[PDB]
RNA sequence: UGGAGAGUUUGAUCCUGGCUCAGGGUGAACGCUGGCGGCGUGCCUAAGACAUGCAAGUCGUGCGGGCCGCGGGGUUUUACUCCGUGGUCAGCGGCGGACGGGUGAGUAACGCGUGGGUGACCUACCCGGAAGAGGGGGACAACCCGGGGAAACUCGGGCUAAUCCCCCAUGUGGACCCGCCCCUUGGGGUGUGUCCAAAGGGCUUUGCCCGCUUCCGGAUGGGCCCGCGUCCCAUCAGCUAGUUGGUGGGGUAAUGGCCCACCAAGGCGACGACGGGUAGCCGGUCUGAGAGGAUGGCCGGCCACAGGGGCACUGAGACACGGGCCCCACUCCUACGGGAGGCAGCAGUUAGGAAUCUUCCGCAAUGGGCGCAAGCCUGACGGAGCGACGCCGCUUGGAGGAAGAAGCCCUUCGGGGUGUAAACUCCUGAACCCGGGACGAAACCCCCGACGAGGGGACUGACGGUACCGGGGUAAUAGCGCCGGCCAACUCCGUGCCAGCAGCCGCGGUAAUACGGAGGGCGCGAGCGUUACCCGGAUUCACUGGGCGUAAAGGG
RNA sequence: CCGAGGGUAGGGCCCGUGACUGGGGCGAAGUCGUAACAAGGUAGCUGUACCGGAAGGUGCGGCUGGA
RNA sequence: AGGGGCGUAGUUCAAUUGGUAGAACACCGGUCUCCAAAACCGGGUGUUGGGAGUUCGAGUCUCUCCGCCCCUGCCA
């Protein structure tokens, strides 16, 4: 009573974004029903999904707002491109903007703009004048907001007349196709990079579940390589010692995967684990291809005020939360003797220490945010211990 | 009824078996109402089977129904061969 | 979700009313038989009394009785009703009771 | 495992010089012959009397570090050496010599103990036809130990078989030089091991 | 064939006496560290709760059908689908699911151990022996059809077959009542009366193979009973009405107050009754000079239990682990009237816990159930996996190499030490590479000979392309403890009753073999320490093997 | 008829806990005395009784483990 | 994962009017001593949990982060 899982199309995962209550969540509830009427044959990020009849693809719907942001950005990272919903009423809102600037911090390429609310008072010059809005937000952000294929329509409204019979096609309603201009613009547009298999593995873990009958299951993205049933994998990150484990399944959105490339979102049920002894940032590789480190010397470039950035500058002795892979941590900072001046655009190096251990390998990147703002970014260099 | 089997002894990797006549009901290497020879079958030993008959014949004689393999072995050591 | 002992427990019931007539049978006519002998009716007395018997006899074919439990029944009986009897009537028919 | 270190060490330390080196550890310079004393930095100086505890264990590292035997493995013989019937004194030392390695360096073939092992871990001893590689293994009465025919035209095996033109076997065990063979004519006895070890003390170390 | 003692009460002594250490052991756990293999071995706690899958079936040569693929048209067509072969879904009958596998909750008791008793008993299939297997009759499934229901399924009408059921006969024999004889608790013989048997199935066909019926005997496995043995509290001392005995019944395979009427007034207890606590018992295991003490995990024997509890039905055997009925608690489904469920089977989850594993592969072997057989089923079992949890084997190299590098450490500044240790030179080749590559498996079965004895033939390997063998082949891991005495092993610095150590004695208040670091040393080594628990040492509960004037100890 | 379980009621045994209270052990350098140890400055000890901040005092009898 | 809390010397508790932050009892430093205890003199000894932020100054007011407590989440 389970079900395989087979490849044939290739695999894209996406998610939605916009400012609090306005189109996503909802509109997630509805681009689902669109690709299940003719296939396949029947606060906290949703790991969901649709096969539109040209590709499988695996929705990340953060719950968004504000407080939602270390969650919110450990989700943005897992994409390949963005849906950005945008609504006719208030229009592009604060946490519209922020969700956008994470974008471009996460290097989160492409974004697909769907215009919701639509249905609400027709306003001539304003469905031509929102999207004007709207692209010039893009740019004033560097996005290449001026080729987005920007759709209208009340979302939902395409959903009464799916919520009352699961059998509904193309064409009718001009809602309900009204949702097939948005799937034929992430066909189209939103590439589909290139995800390396002939590198050694790693999975960052997201979430972490305890499946009754079967123990632990860490969810998470493909950084490269693959794995299958039956491979010896190792925990890198928290925890005292590295322990190693066997990975005994794998699954693609709670359907039986016979074997995960990069790029895929599976769970893996590790052969004997507590849910204690997993969780998030943490990765899972190969025994022998990375190890844990505390300290490294870095180089990262603090971002300017004017984009985001300190407008102070802090001395050595400065404790802010870098971002790897898919957690955060904290850690004291070491300026190279005399640097006791870096300020704002500033581009520089120096020594930190995590006070908990995780994965650094050299040629990895990470952010550093304290105060509510990315306060600079990086790549590390080989680490001192 | 009370057959006459063979109960795996040695060890691991290493059979020696026990020519036995236990109430078929028993487990394989429980208790047993006697013994009348052994059998180990990689031979590595100039006696890999060796066998009473006196007695063997009795519980023949009584109701004792030998195996497959049992039976192979106690023919071999001449139990049937009645001249 | 199920497998063959049901086969089992079908037959069960049935044997169950096989026997457990022919058990309440031999008991209402092993009661009718010193119903009678100790009423005086030595006649129509060793008559049921040897139908009683049968009956019990006959259980045990099967798996109703068997053994002393048939034996035991009888005995308690040739002596229940040859001991009724004996208190003022004479065995008429030797259809029985041994002389 | 069967220590691996510094062993002209022991030489010195024990105070009963030794040679588990062979060769030198039998030229005029053994260790011993520089430093009749104690490694350490005191190793020469006043030594209390040593505890009637000190002296067994003394005597008991002394004859199983003659042989490189792990204490695991000692003990173990010495318990066995305990049931069979006999003197342990006697019986324990005829237990030590039996080993393989031991029988192989008794027997010209290895320079040192420590040689003679490694000779029989790599294979090139042989017994009654089929190689054993086993430095414990326990020779019993009657068996040959021939080399390999991979190994007598190496460069060491002739050195080491050729300083037995003259030199004598001991008196229960023979040898066939050219043929590289020698049996084990019988277990060797007190006297014949003449060896700087009074074994009555090891064996008291071994009540308490 | 077997016995070792030390530290510590004092200024000192002798004695008494306690505490502590050195030795073994463990289903272990914790710390540091960790290479290989073999054989072992792994929920000791919540008998807590559990998602999945799998742990018991098989026979068509017992019997009648449904259904699909096909000899080939029955009639001359697709209508009697008759017939024929192997299949196939359930049904009916049969044998087995009462063994094997789990667990230790309960139990201080004939539960167990040991020795016996049964004139007081049972025992399916298996053996040897005796005699039979003849007339007859009938039902309910399955299936057709109608019906209520969400489901699981249930009800009604009607065919129908048997190795299903029933009636008569035959009586070798057997059971029961009464008489008699032997015998002695109900055993064995006998006579009159009564009562009781049974199935046909497959071929190769007046004969065989498989079954059937009754009796006797053998086996094996059991029931019941009895003597002796089996933990702590006496601050638990008296307990007892089905209680103790009787008579006649019920009951049972069978003894018995087992259960019941009626009668008698008993029965048990310091030789420890009753009560409380704890606990499955044993072979054995650990320790011990022994006598003993402790224990009862893996294997084997017995017992008991199957979520908690009661009860029967079937049956040779169960009051039945994956059968049934009912109450209860908790799990889930529900179309809200009723439904399904029990991992102390195997592998796995979770909780608890200091802590205890793979949702693995194979019926190849051994064993098992059913089968004429082929063969099917079998997480019993055979194996592989994981953890140094234990034991055993093996490796990290061997041989050369200075009145002796460096660095570090001491130093009476000359030197001493780590140290043949290194580097360095020859040197064998753990791993790993290529090729070869098992034993475990010879029977059932087939042919010859009669299917008997004996002789020949063929299939069959989960572990595994593993072990093992040949050829190739690089120097390739070291740690943990301890160094005042007991107890193997000492120097510098730092610290200054601080910080800390500590099994006992005790170390630390500015020169500390006792703290912490260093150098060096000692022990052992893929291990080494720690904590817990048992024996020893403890003749310290003294039978072996002690004591009481003043050390504890003579009762006023 | 018996009968699991469920009720109502009263007993017994064990454990947990309670304001407050009794004494006990232990705890580098607190307070008051001075009982005992040398006729320990009133020989001590003791059973008992009365009394007293406290050790203790006293009475009656006893012991020598007091001259 | 997301709320709401508490973190001040060595420990128990104040300044919550935006102002280098104090009381008590400890402890420490001399003196006396071998060293302490007492006794006499003399000392705030504090990462105000971390780090940043507004600002003339933040213990008090913003945000972020660490540990702990509480409520509520989580079957690939
Ligand atoms: C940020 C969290 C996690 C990051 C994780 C890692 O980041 C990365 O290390 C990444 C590597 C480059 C990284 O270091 N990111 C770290 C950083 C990256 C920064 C990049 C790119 C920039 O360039 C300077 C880029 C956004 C740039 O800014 C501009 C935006 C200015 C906005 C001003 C704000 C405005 C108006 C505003 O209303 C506003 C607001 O937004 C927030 C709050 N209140 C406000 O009122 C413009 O949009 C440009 O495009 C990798 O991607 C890793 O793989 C990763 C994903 C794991
Ligand atoms: N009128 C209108 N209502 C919408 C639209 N999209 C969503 N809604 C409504 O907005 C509310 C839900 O918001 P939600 O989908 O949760 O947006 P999120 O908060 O971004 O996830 C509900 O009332 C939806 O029916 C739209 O495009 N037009
Ligand atoms: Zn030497």
């Amino acid at each position: 009573a389970k079900g395989e899982f087979v490849r044939t199309k290739p695999h894209v995962n996406v998610g939605t974004i916009g400012h609090v209550d306005h189109g996503k969540t909802t509109l997630t509830a509805a681009l689902t029903y669109v690709a299940a009427a003719e296939n396949p044959n029947v606060i906290n990020t949703a790991h969901v999904e649709y096969e539109t009849a040209k590709r499988h693809y695996s929705h990340v719907d953060c719950p968004g707002h504000a407080d939602y942001i270390k969650n919110m950005i450990t989700g943005a990272a897992q994409m390949d491109g963005a849906i950005l919903v945008v609504s006719a009423a208030d229009g592009p809102m604060p946490q519209t903007r922020e969700h956008i600037l994470l974008a471009r911090q996460v290097g989160v390429p492409y974004i697909v703009v769907f215009m919701n609310k639509v249905d609400m008072v027709d306003d001539p010059e304003l469905l031509d004048l929102v999207e004007m809005e709207v692209r010039d937000l893009l740019n004033q952000y560097e996005f290449p907001g001026d080729e987005v294929p920007v759709i209208r329509g009340s979302a939902l409204l395409a959903l009464e007349q799916m919520h009352r019979n699961p059998k509904t096609r193309r064409g009718e309603n001009e809602w309900v196709d009204k949702i097939w201009e948005l799937l034929d613009a992430i066909d189209e547009y939103i590439p589909t990079p290139v995800r390396d298999v002939d590198k050694p593995f790693l999975m960052p873990v997201e979430d972490v579940f305890t499946i009754t009958g079967r123990g632990t299951v860490a969810t998470g993205r493909i950084e490269r390589g693959k794995v299958k049933v039956g491979d010896e994998v190792e925990i890198v990150g928290l925890a005292p010692e590295t322990r190693r484990t066997v990975v005994t399944g794998v699954e693609m959105h709670r359907k039986t995967l016979q074997e995960g490339i990069a790029g895929d979102n599976v769970g893996v049920l590790l052969r004997g684990v507590s849910r204690e002894e997993v969780e998030r940032g943490q990765v899972l590789a190969k025994p022998g291809s990375i190890t844990p480190h505390t300290k490294f010397e870095a180089s990262v470039y603090v971002l300017k005020k004017e984009e985001g950035g300190r407008h102070t500058g802090f001395f050595s002795g400065y404790r802010p939360q870098f971002y790897f892979r898919t957690t955060d941590v904290t850690g004291v900072v070491q300026l190279p003797p005399g640097v006791e001046m870096v300020m704002p655009g500033d581009n520089v190096t120096f020594t930190v220490e995590l006070i908990k251990p995780v994965a650094l390998e050299e040629g990895l990147r990470f952010a550093i945010r304290e105060g509510g703002r990315t306060v600079g970014a990086g790549v590390v260099t080989k680490i001192l211990e | 009824m009370v057959k006459i089997r063979l109960a795996r002894f040695g060890s691991k990797h290493n059979p020696h078996y026990r020519i036995v006549v236990t109430d078929a009901r028993r487990k394989r290497d429980g208790k047993y109402i006697e013994k009348i020879g052994y059998y180990d079958p990689r031979k590595t030993t100039p006696d890999w089977l060796k066998v009473d008959v006196e007695r063997a014949r009795y519980w023949l004689s009584v109701g004792a129904q030998p195996t497959d393999t049992a039976r192979r072995l106690l023919r071999q050591a001449g139990v049937f061969r009645q001249e | 979700r199920n497998l063959s002992a049901l086969k089992r427990h079908r037959q069960s019931l049935k044997r169950r009313l096989r026997n457990k007539a022919k058990k309440s049978a031999i008991k209402t006519l092993s009661k009718k038989a010193i119903q009678l002998a100790q009423e005086g009716k030595a006649e129509e007395a060793l008559k049921i009394m040897r139908k009683a018997e049968s009956l019990i006899d006959k259980a045990a074919k099967g798996s109703t009785l068997h053994k002393n439990a048939a034996a035991r029944r009888k005995s308690r009986l040739m002596r229940k009703v040859r001991q009724l009897l004996e208190a003022a009537g004479a065995p008429l028919i030797g259809g029985g009771l041994s002389a | 495992g069967r220590y691996i270190g510094p062993v002209c060490r022991l030489c010195r330390r024990e105070g009963v010089k030794l040679y588990l080196k062979g060769e030198r550890c039998y030229s005029p310079k053994c260790a011993m012959e520089r430093r009749p004393y104690p490694p350490g930095q005191h190793g020469q100086k006043r030594a209390r009397r040593p505890s009637d505890y000190a002296v067994r264990l003394r005597e008991k590292q002394k004859l199983r570090r003659i042989y490189g035997i792990s204490e695991r493995q000692f003990r173990n013989l010495f318990e066995e050496a305990s049931k069979k019937k006999g003197v342990t004194g006697s019986v324990f030392l005829g237990l030590l010599e039996s080993r393989l390695d031991n029988v192989v360096y008794r027997l010209g073939f290895a320079v040192s103990r420590r040689q003679a092992r490694q000779l029989v871990r790599h294979g090139h001893i042989t017994v009654n036809g089929r190689r054993v590689d086993l430095p414990s293994y326990r020779v019993r009465p009657g068996d040959e130990i021939a080399v390999a025919e991979k190994s007598r035209n190496l460069e060491l095996i002739r050195q080491n078989l050729e300083a037995m033109k003259g030199r004598k076997v001991g008196p229960w065990l023979s040898l066939d030089v050219e043929g590289m063979k020698g049996k084990f004519l019988r277990l060797p006895d007190r006297e014949d091991l003449a060896l700087p070890v009074n074994e009555q003390l090891v064996i008291e170390f071994y009540s308490r």
